[PDB]
């Protein structure tokens, strides 16, 4: 694997550069470095290849360079649309390629937002079939990091909970949820259960009571 | 116009083999090299290995060789590659690549110069069995119940493989719904939710259906969401 920078940030119109560092057998070797953007939902797209050479129909925003053991991709004008996973591939020696483990680039000073969160108990049905399953659904935050914690009663409870990884909406905001599975009796036989979810500014948490 | 055409998607178990086609139109199959990488969840961008389709020559990554083999078939301009022994490290999506022209007079067999992609062929490398999914209402609230607008859905339990996809009342009712992405579960189980804001005057006389698919297991069910 080829070293790249997890993660990379700018503002529109700002110049950001991510990093591809290898070693003498592949990066510094030859000037067989490419560049690739991925859009996840979409197939990775050719920007760059033999270290500073632009395929047909790659804009100039995107330039490439190489010093030493380490590849650049520099992109000028910043475009919130420049949004994605960037990955380096080189000549790797022995007749074979080595690529990076890839950076997603970040455009700062987008609309941020608290989490909405929605809390469900479990169906009569699921009930009456004796599982349970609480659904906490929370969505429209920004930036796209949550943890999000559970309660029985006023006491945390770990065991029987499945959260998502946040993934992004359609309005760049994101969205993740998260489920407690207990019985039926363990539903019946508390007070209360909360979600509570913590975002980078405050914490939200619903409550349900199998009291109703 | 170049397209490359792989096999659709394909659900494994751990130990088992794996084999993905790809068929390149838009210029000559044997004109070009063929490349073979992968993307992997928190490994990027993996290349497993290249093959001349002219002679089939092939080369594969240090970390695939003696469990991956690429072959081609010139006949029907298509490309295999298969790849043994699969783990859950194996669960990625898998892309056939179009690589350098094919000289007699230079090597560029290793040009890692991809102009052409693949769709993509995700395997899903998993200990779980096909399964289709239970599905409960979510009851909108009995407090959202007054005038205004209230959220129902459908929670979707319990199923494998991915995907499910959801329509509420047959795709007659659009504003407002958000489906949200599946959770894998422990079980190795999927669970996902569909949630829809209607105006909360309109529950008990409207009928919210959620319509859901799990063709892997060839089911569908309309689920009917009422208050309460
Ligand atoms: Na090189
Ligand atoms: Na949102
Ligand atoms: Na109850």
């Amino acid at each position: 694997v080829l070293t790249q920078p997890a993660s990379v940030s700018g503002s529109p119109g700002q110049s950001i550069t991510i990093s591809c560092t290898g070693t003498i057998y592949d990066v510094g070797k030859f000037d067989l470095v490419s560049w690739y953007q991925h859009h996840p939902g979409k197939a990775p797209k050719y920007l760059i290849y033999e270290v500073k050479k632009w395929p047909s129909g790659v804009s100039h925003r995107f330039s490439g360079s190489k010093s030493g053991n380490t590849a650049s991709l520099t992109i000028s004008g910043l475009q919130v649309e420049d949004e994605a996973d960037y990955y380096c591939c080189s000549f790797g020696g022995s007749a074979a390629v080595v690529c990076g483990g890839g950076t997603k680039v970040t455009v700062l000073g987008q609309p941020k937002g608290a989490p909405s969160v929605t809390l469900f108990p479990p169906s009569s049905e699921e009930l009456q079939a004796n599982k349970a399953t609480l659904v906490c659904l929370i969505s429209d935050f920004y930036p796209g990091a949550v943890t999000v914690a559970w309660k029985a009663d006023s006491s945390p409870v770990k065991a029987g909970v499945e959260t998502t990884t946040p993934s992004k909406q359609s309005n760049n905001k994101y969205a993740a949820s998260s489920y407690l599975s207990l019985t039926p009796e363990q539903w019946k036989s508390h007070r209360s259960y909360s979600c509570q979810v913590t975002h980078e500014g405050s914490t939200v948490e619903k409550t349900v009571a199998p009291t109703e | 116009q170049v397209q490359l055409v792989q096999s659709g998607a394909e659900v494994k178990n751990p130990g088992a083999s794996v084999k993905v086609s790809c068929a390149p139109s838009g210029y000559t199959f044997t004109d070009f090299y063929i490349h073979w990488v992968r993307l992997a969840p928190g490994q990027g961008l993996e290349w497993l290995g290249w093959m001349n389709p002219k002679t089939g020559r092939t080369n594969q990554g240090q970390n695939f060789q003696g469990r991956v083999t690429m072959t081609r078939d010139t006949s029907i301009g298509t490309a295999y590659m298969e790849l043994r022994s699969l783990t859950s490290d194996d669960t990625a999506v898998y892309y056939c690549v179009t690589g350098a022209w094919i000289s007699d007079y230079y090597d560029s067999s290793y040009y890692p110069n991809f102009d052409h992609w693949g769709q993509g062929t995700l395997v899903t490398v998993s200990g779980a069995s096909t399964k289709g999914p239970s599905v409960f209402p979510l009851a909108p609230s009995s407090k959202s119940t007054s005038g205004g607008t209230a959220a129902l859905g459908c929670l979707v339990k319990d199923y494998f493989p991915e995907p499910v996809t959801v329509s509420w009342n047959s795709g007659a009712l659009t504003s407002g719904v958000h489906t949200f992405p599946a959770v894998l579960q422990s079980s190795g189980l999927y669970s996902l939710s569909s949630v829809v804001t209607v105006p909360s005057s309109s529950l008990g006389t409207q009928t919210y259906i959620c319509n859901v698919n799990h063709k892997p297991s060839n089911t569908k069910v309309d689920k009917r969401v009422e208050p309460k």
